[PDB]
């Protein structure tokens, strides 16, 4: 995955 | 309960390598071994870790030592890290397990990036974080997984996990  | 215990329900165990819900390639207990779409480079990156050949294929007794190697190395990228370690040291020990979570499914470089949730976090306003963390593509991208960490450290109990 992965904040944005 | 304990991160050893948290992650087996967050990841499973695979002997076998798998993909992702992003198409990535994993096995054992969440060990990435690449994102690159080839089959074959996965395999290769396999028998680098094990050292063996495997054919993509692993003992369960592998799987627990790389397990441990990562739950290992996800506690040290936490404490080399200058945004993250203040905010570790400042949590009781449910929520320490629910940032360890974080850091081993996105790395402390991804986690680092959480600018506001750990500013909240470390401010002990859980209700502002659990909002904070919810706004990432994190959550967007494993939701189920995204709500149970979020309820951990919402609440400091292992209340998602029971």
């Amino acid at each position: 995955a992965x904040k944005x | 309960m304990n991160i050893f215990e948290m992650l087996r329900i967050d990841e499973g165990l695979r002997l076998k390598i798998y993909k992702d819900t992003e198409g990535y390639y994993e096995i054992g207990i969440g060990h990435l071994l690449t994102k690159s779409p080839s089959l074959n480079a996965a395999k290769s990156e396999l028998d680098k870790a094990i050292g063996r050949n495997t054919n993509g294929v692993i003992t369960k007794d592998e799987a627990e030592k790389l397990f441990n190697q990562d739950v290992d190395a996800a506690v040290r990228g936490i404490l080399r890290n200058a945004k993250l370690k203040p905010v570790y040291d400042s949590l009781d020990a449910v929520r320490r397990a629910a940032l360890i979570n974080m850091v081993f499914q996105m790395g402390e470089t991804g986690v680092a990036g959480f600018t506001n949730s750990l500013r909240m976090l470390q401010q002990k306003r859980w209700d502002e974080a659990a909002v904070n963390l919810a706004k990432s593509r994190w959550y967007n991208q494993t939701p189920n997984r995204a709500k149970r960490v979020i309820t951990t450290f919402r609440t400091g109990t292992w209340d998602a996990y029971k």
